[PDB]
């Protein structure tokens, strides 16, 4: 009877509906966020199943404000509908308050919207799991919210296929005392660890968050980093 | 302000003059009053600007929605008692009197009247505004039956002018149209037809 | 070597490649290169019979609904 | 797995949807197949209408439907659920007109088409609906756009889409046309979407059973193109 | 099947199976044909005596949606009832708010809509009757549509609904119907629902002629009496 | 129709001995005709056939009274586009 | 063609060194090709099944 | 696979497919598994 109702208790542990969210969240598009001293870059693998689809259609790094960025593993229909509420939880605070919306808070805001599916009834939980990004209060700030409504933080992380993977090669190869170019070639290299092809210009979107605002990277520009190694 | 429309075999003709006024200010000297309920409904409007531009935009919504669903160009009748609806039922909130002259292949070149009540009346000439007082007599004594669309653009151009002149509130510039199934042709008359 | 092969094909350019290739997978390129080759009456094994093979191999996801990404 | 959210729209193990995933099945349960094909000025829609019976009007089945004056879709599935999801759609078309004051973008129409979608998935009381949405129209500053949306709420923009039972093949048809560098004018690509259908079908199909609808930058209004158009561009190709 | 019991629930393989069972229904209730003659749309229900205590006119299976629109219904006469209901509304709303007769092919959408509500939501149950809709306009014509249990609605210029309908559209195929007058049209009708009575089976039955054409004045009218004695002579005598 | 397709043959054979090409122009709209029918799928083909028989005579008449070998492929592309307007399943 | 070309030739299959293909797989409409056609291919084969 | 019997004919087609390479294959005899009539196909039965 358990394992069929995110409304009632495992009779000892805890509701299995909100673990298959977790399963759907692991079965996606590999996603890479290298938090760097001077910048957070968020990258994911776009293959599309046939060469028809348009890589230049539905993005997977979507800006939320100027200065916040989200990434997704997971279900992409239930994306766009966080992606939606984020940005306007960001406009809600900056109508109140008069500020851009601090990343810490805005994870928090966007946490909370989360939890609200898992609460019971037939609602069933979103299956997307995100990379918000940030440059409030002049630190760079990379975190993560899941289906449950958990948020942490990660100096670098991975999430959806071989995530295990991409945490291992993270550990190896990344110190600290990084820029956002060096924080770039490295977010490629994990996400080439785990591709299952060619990356291309098209294959991969990379998105950078520094002192400036979350700008997604032009294909020309993915293009040049991808070329010369990384 | 002022604003007429007459209906030759095949078509309407619509005209109207250029001023917004508030109070003794003239907020806009150039002001399209005739704006296009469809592709060959028109209406002409009289009274205040928010009210007027409100209703035309809601007609021109549902209207769009009507001929899309129904696959078919929508009837002047039809567009006159989507406006006609919304004037009664908020009488007592709007403060607009419209003129729905339009072209339909099933009834041809058609003019309805909405009184500022809601009422709807089919009328082969159809005067309306402050200005409409001062060319009642006119408008009874130049119309003939069967005037040709150049004849009634003439006499469009005319009654308007004759208004223009005596009312403070209207003045400026002549917009008229034309409607037809060729479609309309929008003609603006800077003033002209001076008696 | 089992095979009798191109003599001209090589085969490091496919072991180069990447994607996770099992080892069954890699014994079902071979085979089926081999059989292309028998389908086309080619005694020797070909390179493009190779790549073909190697796709049909790579079937990767092959359906899915492209939701669940 | 089965036997699992198999009957209610609920997370299985390995986080797999059920009954989303069988909504992509009912649009095969159509039994009929479109193919939409973008072009370097023009956009085709073409579907293979069947009469069952003579005594039925040609004019009252059709499968293609005007959304907006610019925009026009085929849809492929149940009809009762295909015709629900074009009031929608042109609901939200004259919306954005009614609160933007513009025209909806065709990338517009198909993210509110499929956030509606979205929507049923995740809060239960409600069918997915058995349909699939393809749309057509020509966007200045995107030349003409062709776009897809599934039951499940995925949307996207494809140079050339498929759908209905012979959709696998019907792509892999469009994916040699596509690979070759040459761009498709108006001939070519109602030449290509008829070829695809003809390739997938083997029927060989008489000008009344194909339905082709033509969006293109010079006449920008989605047009149903008559039969006597459809047969000269079927014996063209044909040679 | 176990996912046979909602409507909300797709089967496995992509169809719901409690939109399915609705037509079966419709399958086995009494047939009603109609002919979409040039001048007008006629319709004959092949209605059942059953008792014989009931008095003539009782539980009639044909409908007046609008002056102009008139309805045939096959399947459960209270659900039908409630979607003339739906149909007789949708009808005055547009009059009252469009100001002009509905025309035949959007009121047949509207009711379709009504029809297609039902099956997407497990609280209500699809509706289990299938109707068609005839009207004659100067403007449009004749014109003739038939929306069935799971609310699909395509044109016709001839159908049948109920137990007969393939027999009934095989013998609808032969009369030249394109350019038939409406008067002779009503004596076919008459003949089509004769053939297809299965009387043996059926026992005693009532035929309810309706006429709506240019003949009628747009309005859908039931034939006047006599016009359906003299067809039911007409079947009569071609039935021996 | 079989009469048709008699008459057909029987009226052109002697007009295409007079010209040196038109006439097998001429009677293309006919093949197109016969191709269009399907009442039999089988006599219309042959009627077919008889127009494609005097193409052939065409064809000998392309080698001999027309330049050598210059209009038989054009023809024989043509037969083969008489044929695709109605391939019928690539049978009758 | 499958079938043939290991009856014909093994050696030519161990030439290639592909094993020669055990089985193929009639998946069909049932009746159509599985109630008839099952016994069609041994008289295509020459031989009893 | 079930309680009461278990894919007893699933193990039979894996011993099947040991049998039809290497162990049992002389005479250029051809092993078809011409049948629609199984539910499920084995993916590694697939394999070239
Ligand atoms: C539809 C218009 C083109 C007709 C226009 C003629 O000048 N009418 C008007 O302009 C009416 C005057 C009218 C009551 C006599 N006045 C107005 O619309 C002006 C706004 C100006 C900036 C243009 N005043 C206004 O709307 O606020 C007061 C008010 C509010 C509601 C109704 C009437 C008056």
């Amino acid at each position: 009877g358990y394992s069929f109702s995110l409304t009632t208790f495992s009779p000892s542990g805890k509701l299995v509906q909100i673990e298959y969210a977790l399963a759907a969240v692991a079965g996606g598009a590999p996603s890479v966020g290298i938090k760097a001293a001077n910048g957070v870059v968020l990258a994911t693998e776009k293959k599309q199943k046939s060469i028809l689809y348009d890589e230049r259609s539905v993005h997977k790094v979507e800006p939320i404000t100027k200065h916040i960025g989200l990434v997704y593993s997971g279900m992409g229909p239930d994306y766009r509908v966080l992606v939606h509420r984020a940005r306007k939880l960001a406009q809600q605070y900056y109508l109140v308050y008069q500020e851009p919306i601090p990343t810490a808070q805005l994870v928090q805001r966007v946490a909370s919207v989360m939890q609200e599916y898992t609460q019971s009834g037939g609602v069933r939980p979103f299956g997307v799991s995100l990379l918000i990004c940030g440059w409030n209060e002049g630190r760079p700030y990379l975190f993560q919210s899941d289906p449950s409504g958990a948020y942490f933080a990660w100096k670098a992380t991975a999430m959806g296929k071989n995530y295990v993977n991409g945490k291992t090669f993270l550990e190896k190869r990344y110190n600290e005392d990084l820029e956002l170019e060096d924080a770039i070639h490295t977010a490629i290299l994990t996400l080439k660890e785990s591709f299952e092809g060619q990356m291309t210009e098209d294959n991969i979107e990379v998105g950078i968050c520094n002192e400036a605002g979350f700008r997604r990277l032009t294909p020309t520009e993915v293009k040049d980093y991808l070329a010369a190694i990384a | 302000t002022t604003i007429m429309a007459v209906q030759f075999d095949g078509g309407v003709v619509l005209g109207a003059d250029s001023r917004t006024t508030t109070g003794s200010y003239i907020a806009n000297r150039v002001t399209d009053k005739l704006t296009p309920i469809h592709d060959r409904i028109f209406c002409c409007r009289s009274g205040s600007a928010a009210d007027t531009q409100a209703v035309a935009d809601a007609v021109t919504y549902q209207l769009g929605f009507h001929s899309i669903e129904l696959n078919e160009p929508p009837l002047v009748h039809t567009a006159a008692s989507l406006f006609k609806e919304m004037c009664y039922r908020y009488r007592e909130d709007l403060m607009a009197g419209i003129i729905i002259a339009g072209w339909d292949p099933q009834e041809g070149g058609q003019v309805y009247s909405v009184p500022m009540g809601g009422m709807m009346v089919r009328q082969s000439f159809a005067i309306g505004g402050s200005g409409s007082s001062y060319i009642y007599g006119y408008v009874d004594a130049t119309y003939r039956e069967g005037m040709t669309k150049e004849e009634c653009l003439q006499f469009t151009a005319n009654a308007l002018a004759l208004a223009m002149e005596r009312d403070g509130s209207s003045g400026g510039v002549i917009r008229l149209a034309a409607i037809a199934e060729s479609g309309v042709e929008r003609q603006v008359l800077l003033g002209d037809q001076i008696p | 070597s089992k095979m009798n092969l191109s003599e001209e094909v090589d085969l490091e350019d496919y072991v180069a490649r990447p994607d996770k290739i099992s080892g069954a997978d890699i014994n079902s390129i071979c085979q089926e290169s081999g059989m292309l080759a028998v389908r086309e009456n080619r005694y020797i094994v070909l390179a493009k019979d190779f790549e073909k093979a190697y796709k049909t191999v790579i079937k990767k996801d092959e359906q899915e609904h492209e939701f669940y990404k | 797995s089965a036997g699992f959210d198999r009957h209610i729209t609920i997370f299985s193990p390995e986080g797999r949807l059920y009954q989303v995933e069988y909504a992509f099945k009912a649009i095969n349960q159509g039994g009929l197949t479109s193919v939409a094909v973008r072009g370097k000025d023009c956009a085709v829609i073409v579907t293979q209408k069947k009469v069952p019976d003579k005594l039925l009007d040609s004019s009252t089945v059709t499968h293609l439907f005007k959304i907006t004056e610019n925009i026009g879709c085929v849809m492929t599935g149940m009809t009762a659920d295909s015709r629900s999801q074009v009031q929608r759609a042109r609901y939200e078309a004259a919306n954005w007109k009614y609160k933007y004051g513009y025209e909806i973008p065709v990338d517009m129409l198909c993210k509110r088409i499929a956030d509606i979608s979205q929507v049923y998935t995740q809060n239960a009381e409600m069918r997915p609906l058995g349909c699939c949405m393809i749309l057509i129209g020509i966007d200045e500053e995107q030349g003409p756009q062709v776009y897809k949306c599934d039951p499940a709420g995925y949307y996207c923009g494809f140079k050339a889409t498929a759908a209905g039972v012979k959709q696998t093949e019907s792509t892999s048809f469009l994916e040699k046309k596509v690979k070759k560098k040459f761009d498709w004018t108006f001939e070519q690509t109602v030449e290509t979407a008829i070829t695809c259908l003809s390739t997938v079908l083997s029927i060989d199909f008489k000008p009344s059973e194909i339905e082709v609808g033509v969006v293109t930058v010079e006449n920008p209004k989605f047009r149903i193109l008559t039969e006597a158009e459809i047969d000269a561009h079927l014996v063209a190709l044909a040679e | 099947t176990g996912y046979d019991l909602s409507a909300s629930t797709f089967s496995p393989d992509g169809r719901v199976f409690q939109v399915e069972y609705a037509m079966k229904a419709v399958e086995n209730s009494s047939t009603a044909i109609g002919i979409r003659c040039k001048d007008g749309v006629v319709f004959g229900v092949e209605k059942l005596v059953l008792s014989k205590l009931y008095e003539e006119g009782s539980n009639k299976r044909l409908f007046n949606v609008d002056r102009h629109v008139g309805m045939a219904v096959a399947g459960l006469l209270a659900d039908a009832r409630s979607l003339a209901d739906i149909a007789r509304e949708e009808a005055s709303n547009f009059r009252s708010n469009f100001g002009y007769n509905i025309p035949l092919k959007h009121l047949a959408d509207r009711v379709a809509m009504y029809v297609h509500a039902y099956t997407l939501y497990s609280a209500v149950r699809p509706f289990g009757c299938s109707f068609m809709l005839g009207s004659y306009s100067v403007n449009d014509g004749a014109q003739l549509y038939m929306i069935d249990p799971s609310g699909v609605s395509y044109g016709y210029w001839g159908c049948a609904i109920g137990k007969a309908r393939q027999a009934a559209k095989t013998e609808i195929e032969k009369l030249q119907m394109k350019e038939m007058t409406c008067r002779d049209i009503v004596k076919e009708v008459a003949k089509i629902i004769y053939i297809v009575h299965d009387e043996v089976k059926d026992k005693a039955f009532e035929l309810e002629l309706s006429w709506v054409g240019e003949l009628t004045n747009g309005r859908h009218e039931i034939v006047p009496k006599d016009i359906r004695e003299e067809a039911e002579k007409y079947a009569k005598e071609s039935l021996k | 129709m079989a009469d048709g397709g008699s008459e057909r043959a029987d009226g052109r054979i002697v007009k295409m001995e007079v010209d040196y090409s038109a006439t097998v122009d001429q009677r293309l709209p006919e093949c197109a005709k016969l191709a269009k029918e399907g009442r039999l799928q089988e006599v219309i083909e042959t009627l077919l056939s008889l127009e494609k028989q005097t193409r052939t005579a065409s064809d000998m008449v392309s080698t001999s009274r027309i330049l050598v070998a210059v209009v038989k492929m054009c023809y024989e592309a043509k037969e083969w586009d008489l044929l695709n307007e109605n391939i019928m399943l690539l049978s009758k | 063609e499958v079938i043939e070309l290991p009856l014909t030739n093994p050696e030519l299959f161990q030439r290639v060194g592909i094993i020669p293909p055990k089985g193929c797989l009639l998946y069909g409409p049932p009746g159509t090709g599985k109630t008839l056609l099952a016994r069609a291919v041994a008289s295509q084969l020459d031989c009893n099944f | 696979e079930g309680t009461s019997a278990d894919r007893e004919i699933q193990r039979t087609l894996m011993e099947l497919l040991n049998q039809m390479d290497g162990f049992d294959t002389l005479h250029r005899v051809k092993m078809i598994m011409a049948t629609n009539r199984p539910d499920t196909l084995d993916p590694a039965l697939l394999r070239p």
